[PDB]
C-alpha cells in the first residue's frame, strides 16, 4: 500500500515534469533551428515538422531528468509535511524508499530504451528523408559491432542512469530545516550536472579517439554507482 | 517495560547541551519531560526516540541495548513515536493509512489485519470516516487518526511530542482523555511541550531538566514546592 | 533622501544582484569551459577556449546573464526582507510603498550605468578577441554606421542593444511588484521558481519573438523594443490590480 | 483620543470570517481580543491594522475616517503595529533600528533625533548594548527593541500580535511588567494573542469572539462568569 501510494504520487509529478521540461527543450530546439533558417535553408517549410523530428534525440536527457527531477519534488514534499519521519517512526525501514524509487525506475527505463533502441534511428533515418559508413547515429542497435567510434557506450549509459539517478536522489533528498527546502536541491542538482558534463566530454572528446570505454566512459559510471551505494548505506560501522 | 535513558550527553560544535541526566518510565505511567528553551527539553527527548544520535550515552528498553539503532529499528522492538505538527498521509483514506502501517506488523494473519483495523475505528470513534480522504479532517478529528495508527504499530511507551501545540482550552479536555486512555492500556507516556499549565495536571512526575544537567525530578506537588526550580523556570505559578 | 532604510533595503538588493551574477557567470564559464576542451589539441590546450576564455568571454557573458540576474536579486534580496518579516515592520513604521519602490530604483542607477559602460567598451573588445585567440590556432560606436553598409537582422542587434540598461531596470520594476502582489508569504522556493520562470520567458522572448517580427514585416527598432515593454505592462498590470 | 471599530465583515470565498465585529479601545487602557482558533480573532485583528482589506467596515480614530486607507498611511494616525516574529533588522546596529524610523517623522529637527533617540535607550534600559547588531542579541532583546523601536514613530494605539506566543513562564512576567509600562505613557494598546491565562491577568476588557462575530465584551469576572463563551471556549474549569 505504503508503495502504491509512493508510485502513486511521484508518478503525477514525473508526468506533469514531462510536460514541462519538453516546453525548455522545445524553446531551445527553437533557438537553434531559427539560426539555421534566417541565413540557412529557406523557412516555407519544415521549420514545424523539422522540430517534431527532434523530440526523441531530446528525449534522451528529459527522460532521465524526469525521474531524477520527479523524485526530489516528492521526497522534498513529504519530508516537510513530516511524513517520512513520520513512516518510519511507526516500523519501516528506508528499503521501501528504496524499493519504490526502483519500481518507478523500471518503468522509465524501459521507455528509455525503447527511444534508443530503435526510435532515435527511426527519426534520423527520416530527418534527412524530408531534406530533399560513419554515420553512427541512422545506425540501429544491433550493428553498432564494427569499427572505430561506434557509440554504443552513449545509447547505453542512458538506460543504466535511469535506474542510478533513482539511487542517489533518496539518501539526497533530506531536508534539513536549518538550511531550508530550496538549497538542499544544490548538492543533488550539481551532482546530476557534474555527471553529464564528464558523460558528454568522454563521448565527443572519445569519439574521434583519445579515450573510450576501455578504462574512462565505465569507470566514471561505476565511481558514480558505487557513491550511489556508500550514500545509501551510512547506517553501519565506519570503513 | 522499564525504559531507562542513563548519561545522555552531546555536543553541537564544541558547546554542551546536555550532561547526564536519567530518566525512566514505567508502564501505564505518564512521565514529563519539560524545561525552560536552553538546549535541554529538546534535544534529550530527541534520544530516546532517536532522530538525534548520541555522543555517548546508554539506551535500554527493559532487557536489551537499543542506543546504536536507527529510530526505524526502535520502532520493531516497542517505542512509538507522534511529530509534533500533522503528519497524517495526506493523499489516502482513513481507512488505508490506518491499514498500511499494519500491513507491516509480521506477527498477524491476513484475516487479523481487519479485525484489528475495526477494533480501532470503533476504539477511536473513526468508524464513520473510513472512506474519507486526509488533508480533509480537523484539529480534533486528525489527532484522533494519528494516534489510531501509531497505537496500530503494537507499540510500548507512545511518546508524544508538544501534544498541545495551540488549542483552544476545551479541546484539551479530550486530549487529556486519549492520553489518560493510553495509561489504561499498559503504555507508559511521555509527554513534552511548553504548555506548563496542563502537563503538572496529568502526569505522575516530571523531569525538569534546564541549562544542561537534570536540575529536579519527581511528583508535581513536590515540584512546586521545590525552590530550585523557582528560579529558572515557573516564578510565581500557583 | 538616503537615510538609513535607503541605505539598507538597498544595499542587499545590491549584493543579492552582484553576487547572484557571479554564481550565473562562473556556472557559464565552466559548462563553456568543458565545451571548449572537447576541441583542444590543434595547437592550444588551454588556449584554444579553455584558459584564455574567462577575462575575453565572460564580459560577454555579463550581458545577456544580466537582466534575468536584475529580476532574481531583487526577487531574493527583496524576498529575504519580507520573509524574516522586515518589510511588513517598514511600512508598519511610515516607509511607504511608493518609497519602497523610489530606494530599489536608486540602486538600480549604479546597475544601469554599468552595464552600459561595458557594454560598449568592454564587451566588445573582449569578444573580438575571444575569436582571434581561437582562429589563430585553427559596441554603440563601432555598430552604428553599418547600417549603410549593407547596401535587417543586424539592425534588430544593434537597436537591441541601446535600450539594453532598459531591460534591467523594467527587470527591477517586475521584481517589485511580485513583492507586493502575490506576496502570501509564500516560502523563499516558490521565489526561486518564479524568477526562473518569468527569467526562462525573457530569454524566449527575446531571441525568438525578436527575429520573428522581422521576418514577417515590421521596422526592427519595436521589435527590439518588445521584450522589456511587454515585460513592463505585465508589472503595471499586477501593480493596479489588488485595490 | 480613541480608536472605534464599527461593522466589520470579511469573506474570502463564500464563507464569512467576519460578521459584524466593533470594538472601542481608549487611550491608557488594555484590551484583548480573544477566541477560538479560525474564529475570525485574527481576521478581525488584521483589519483594524491593516494588512487585509476591509469589505463594509468602518475604522475610525477620533475625528477621521481611516478604513479605506492601507498600512503605511495608517501608521502616521498614530497605529503601531508589532508582529508575531522577530522583526528586528539583522544586518543593522540597534542605534540604527531606534534611527531609521526616528527619520521618517518630518516633525523633528535633525538634532532634536538624536536625544530622543538616547532617552529610548534609556527608559527600556538598552542603553548598554548601541553596537550590537541584531542577528545575536537576545530572546530578551529581540523584544524589548521591537517595543522601543515600534513607540519611536510616536504611536496612539500600539497593536500587539501574540506577545507571549512560546515564552518561559518566568519570561511571562518581563513581557508583561513593560506592556502595563505601554500604557502608562498614555498608549492604548490591544493585545490578540492565543495563551489565555495572561491575557486575561493583564487587561480590563476583551472581545471573544466565535466564527463570525462577538459573545461577550466586559471585564474578566464577566468572562469567567458567563454561560455562552464556557460552551464554544475555555470549558468548565478555569479557577
Ligand atoms: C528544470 C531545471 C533544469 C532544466 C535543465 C534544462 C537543460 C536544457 C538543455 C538544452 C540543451 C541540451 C543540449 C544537449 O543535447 O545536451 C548536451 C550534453 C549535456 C546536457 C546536460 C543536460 C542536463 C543539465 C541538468 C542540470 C541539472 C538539472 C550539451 C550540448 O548540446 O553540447 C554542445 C553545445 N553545448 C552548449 O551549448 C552547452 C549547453 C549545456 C546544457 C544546458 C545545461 C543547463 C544547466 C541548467 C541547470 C544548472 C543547475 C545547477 O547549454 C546550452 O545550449 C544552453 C541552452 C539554454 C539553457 C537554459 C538552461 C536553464 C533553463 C531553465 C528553464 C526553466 C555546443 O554549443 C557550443 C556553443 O555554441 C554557441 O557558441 P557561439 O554562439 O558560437 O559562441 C553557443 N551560443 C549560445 O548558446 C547562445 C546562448 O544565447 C548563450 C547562453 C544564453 C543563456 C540564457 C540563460 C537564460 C537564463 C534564465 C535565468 C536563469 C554556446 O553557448 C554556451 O556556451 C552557453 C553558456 O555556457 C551558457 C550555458 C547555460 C547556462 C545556464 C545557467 C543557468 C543558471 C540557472 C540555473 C542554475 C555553445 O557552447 O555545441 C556542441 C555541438 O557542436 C559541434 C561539435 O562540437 O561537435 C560543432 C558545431 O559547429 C561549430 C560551431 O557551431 O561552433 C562550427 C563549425 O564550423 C566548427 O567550427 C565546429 C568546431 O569548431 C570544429 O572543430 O564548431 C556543429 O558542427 C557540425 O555542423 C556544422 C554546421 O552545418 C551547423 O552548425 C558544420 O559546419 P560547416 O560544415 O562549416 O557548415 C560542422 O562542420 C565541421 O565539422 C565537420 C565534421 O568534422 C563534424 O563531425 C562529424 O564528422 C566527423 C568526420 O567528418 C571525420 O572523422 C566525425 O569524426 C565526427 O565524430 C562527426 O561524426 C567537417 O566535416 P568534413 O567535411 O570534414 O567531413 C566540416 O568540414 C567542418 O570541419 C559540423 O558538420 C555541431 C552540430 O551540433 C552537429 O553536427 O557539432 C554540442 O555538442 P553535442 O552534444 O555533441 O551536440
Ligand atoms: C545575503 C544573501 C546571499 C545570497 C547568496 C546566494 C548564492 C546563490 C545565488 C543564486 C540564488 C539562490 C539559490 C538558493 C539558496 C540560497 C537561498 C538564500 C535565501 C536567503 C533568504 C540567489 C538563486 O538561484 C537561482 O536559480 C535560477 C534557476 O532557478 C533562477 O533563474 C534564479 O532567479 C535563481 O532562483
Ligand atoms: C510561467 C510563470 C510560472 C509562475 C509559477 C508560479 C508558481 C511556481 C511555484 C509553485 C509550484 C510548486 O513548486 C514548488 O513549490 C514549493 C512550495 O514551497 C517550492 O518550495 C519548491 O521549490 C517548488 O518546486
Ligand atoms: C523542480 C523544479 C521545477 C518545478 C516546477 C513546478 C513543479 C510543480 C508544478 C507541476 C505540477 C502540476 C502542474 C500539476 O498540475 C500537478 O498536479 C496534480 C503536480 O502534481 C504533483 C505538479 O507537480
Ligand atoms: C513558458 C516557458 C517557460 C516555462 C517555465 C515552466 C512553467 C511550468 C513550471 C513552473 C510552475 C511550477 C513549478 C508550479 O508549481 C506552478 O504551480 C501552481 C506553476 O503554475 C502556473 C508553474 O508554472
Amino acid at each position: 500500500i505504503i508503495i502504491r501510494y509512493l508510485v502513486r504520487e511521484t508518478l503525477k509529478s514525473q508526468l506533469a515534469i514531462l510536460f514541462i521540461l519538453l516546453l525548455i527543450f522545445f524553446c531551445q530546439k527553437l533557438v537553434r533551428i531559427l539560426g539555421a533558417a534566417v541565413d540557412g535553408d529557406i523557412p516555407a517549410n519544415l521549420v514545424l515538422s523539422l522540430l517534431g523530428l527532434g523530440v526523441p534525440e531530446m528525449a534522451q536527457l528529459i527522460l532521465p531528468l524526469s525521474l531524477f527531477l520527479g523524485l526530489l519534488m516528492t521526497l522534498g514534499k513529504l519530508y516537510t509535511e513530516s511524513e517520512i519521519t513520520v513512516m518510519h517512526a511507526c516500523g519501516l525501514s528506508k528499503a521501501v524508499l528504496v524499493k519504490a524509487a526502483m519500481i518507478l525506475a523500471v518503468f522509465t527505463a524501459i521507455v528509455a530504451a525503447v527511444n534508443v533502441m530503435w526510435a532515435g534511428p527511426w527519426s534520423s533515418r527520416h530527418q534527412d528523408e524530408v531534406l530533399a559508413d560513419q554515420m553512427d547515429m541512422r545506425t540501429l542497435w544491433n550493428t553498432d559491432t564494427d569499427r572505430a567510434r561506434a557509440e554504443l557506450n552513449w545509447r547505453i549509459t542512458l538506460v543504466v542512469t535511469v535506474f542510478m539517478m533513482a539511487l542517489m536522489v533518496v539518501p539526497l533528498s533530506v531536508v534539513n530545516p536549518r538550511q531550508g527546502r530550496v538549497l538542499s536541491m544544490l548538492p543533488a542538482m550539481l551532482l546530476y550536472l557534474l555527471f553529464f558534463l564528464i558523460q558528454t566530454s568522454l563521448k565527443s572528446n572519445g569519439g574521434k579517439g583519445k579515450l573510450d570505454p576501455t578504462l574512462w566512459m565505465w569507470t566514471v559510471n561505476l565511481i558514480y554507482l558505487a557513491l550511489a551505494i556508500v550514500l545509501n548505506l551510512w547506517d553501519t560501522v565506519p570503513v | 517495560a522499564t525504559l531507562t535513558a542513563k548519561n545522555l550527553a552531546k555536543a553541537y560544535k564544541g558547546r554542551r547541551v546536555v550532561e547526564d541526566v536519567s530518566l525512566t518510565v514505567n508502564s501505564g505511567e505518564i512521565v514529563g519531560l519539560l524545561g525552560p528553551n536552553g538546549a535541554g527539553k529538546t534535544t534529550t527527548f530527541y534520544m530516546v526516540v532517536g532522530i538525534v544520535p548520541r555522543d555517548a550515552g546508554n539506551i535500554i528498553i527493559d532487557d536489551d541495548d537499543i542506543s546504536l539503532l536507527p529510530l526505524h529499528a526502535r520502532a520493531r522492538r516497542g517505542i512509538g513515536y507522534l511529530p509534533q505538527e500533522a503528519s497524517i498521509f495526506r493523499r489516502l483514506s482513513v481507512y488505508d493509512n490506518l491499514m498500511a502501517v499494519l500491513q507491516i506488523r509480521d506477527d498477524l494473519s491476513a484475516e487479523q489485519r481487519e479485525d484489528r483495523a475495526n477494533e480501532l475505528m470503533e476504539e477511536f470513534h473513526i468508524e464513520h470516516l473510513r472512506d474519507s480522504m486526509g488533508q480533509s479532517l480537523s484539529g480534533g478529528e486528525r489527532r484522533r487518526v494519528e494516534i489510531a495508527r501509531a497505537l496500530a504499530a503494537n507499540p510500548k511507551f507512545i511518546l508524544l511530542d508538544e501534544p498541545f501545540a495551540g488549542v483552544d482550552p476545551i479541546s484539551v479536555i479530550d486530549i487529556k482523555r486519549i492520553i489518560e486512555h493510553l495509561r489504561d492500556s499498559g503504555l507508559g507516556v511521555l509527554i513534552t511541550d511548553h504548555n506548563v499549565r496542563e502537563t503538572l495536571a496529568v502526569c505522575e512526575r516530571a523531569y525538569i531538566v534546564s541549562q544542561g544537567h537534570l536540575i529536579a525530578h519527581g511528583t508535581p506537588t513536590e515540584i512546586l514546592q521545590d525552590e530550585h526550580v523557582k528560579r529558572v523556570y515557573l516564578g510565581e505559578d500557583f | 533622501p538616503f537615510g538609513v532604510l535607503d541605505r539598507y533595503i538597498g544595499k542587499t538588493i545590491f549584493t543579492t544582484i552582484m553576487m547572484t551574477l557571479f554564481m550565473l557567470v562562473s556556472l557559464s564559464g565552466i559548462i563553456k569551459f568543458v565545451d571548449q576542451l572537447k576541441k583542444a589539441g590543434q595547437g592550444s590546450y588551454d588556449a584554444l577556449g579553455a584558459g584564455m576564455y574567462t577575462l575575453l568571454s565572460v564580459p560577454k557573458d555579463v550581458q545577456i546573464f544580466f537582466p534575468m540576474a536584475a529580476l532574481l536579486g531583487a526577487l531574493l534580496g527583496l524576498g529575504m526582507l519580507a520573509q524574516r518579516s522586515e518589510l511588513v515592520v517598514m511600512q508598519a513604521s511610515g516607509f511607504t510603498r511608493m518609497q519602497v519602490a523610489l530606494s530599489v530604483m536608486k540602486t538600480a542607477i549604479p546597475l544601469v550605468l554599468l552595464t552600459m559602460a561595458i557594454g560598449e567598451w568592454v564587451a566588445p573588445q573582449g569578444e573580438q578577441m575571444a575569436r582571434n585567440y581561437r582562429a589563430q590556432a585553427m559596441s554603440i560606436s563601432g555598430l552604428h554606421n553599418y547600417v549603410k553598409y549593407l547596401k535587417g537582422r543586424y539592425q534588430l542587434n544593434m537597436w537591441s542593444k541601446i535600450f539594453q540598461p532598459l531591460s534591467v531596470a523594467v527587470m527591477m520594476l517586475m521584481a517589485l511588484s511580485f513583492i507586493f502582489g502575490p506576496l502570501r508569504s509564500v516560502p523563499m522556493g516558490v521565489r526561486v521558481v518564479t524568477g526562473i520562470s518569468f527569467g526562462f520567458v525573457f530569454y524566449v522572448l527575446d531571441q525568438i519573438f525578436g527575429p520573428l517580427t522581422l521576418v514577417y514585416g515590421i521596422p526592427p527598432i519595436i521589435g527590439a523594443l518588445l521584450p522589456s515593454a511587454s515585460f513592463f505592462l505585465i508589472s503595471l498590470w499586477l501593480l493596479m490590480r489588488k485595490s
